[PDB]
């Protein structure tokens, strides 16, 4: 019982360590490199359309 | 695979419009230079048959 709540407090922790300070860049970082595809899908079909 | 197909052809088509543009211009230049070289000749060729009908007559 008592090592459950403390590791599930400790998770809680790292839970939100990554959400602030890990997961921001990373999701982002998938983020940018979307956006850079969807834009580069874009440039693909504007030159199709020249 | 077909990201970077994409990417490449993309730009080949950029190149392709780049350089049909130009082809078009300078086939429409060329067509219109051959007319106006044709037009010349012909008035050329007139203007030496009205010497010859000058002269001849």
């Amino acid at each position: 019982m008592s090592i459950f709540i403390g590791q599930l407090i400790g998770f809680a922790v790292i839970a939100f360590i990554i959400v602030k300070w890990v997961v921001p860049p990373v999701r982002t970082l998938m983020r940018n490199q979307q956006e850079a595809v969807r834009a580069a899908l874009a440039e693909s079909a504007e030159a199709a359309k020249k | 695979a077909e990201r970077e197909a994409m990417l490449a052809k993309t730009a080949a088509d950029n190149r392709k419009s780049a350089e049909q543009v130009a082809a078009a211009q300078a086939d429409y230049e060329k067509e219109m230079a051959e007319a106006r070289a044709q037009a010349s000749a012909l008035r050329d060729e007139a203007r030496a048959a009205g010497r010859s009908v000058v002269d001849e007559k």
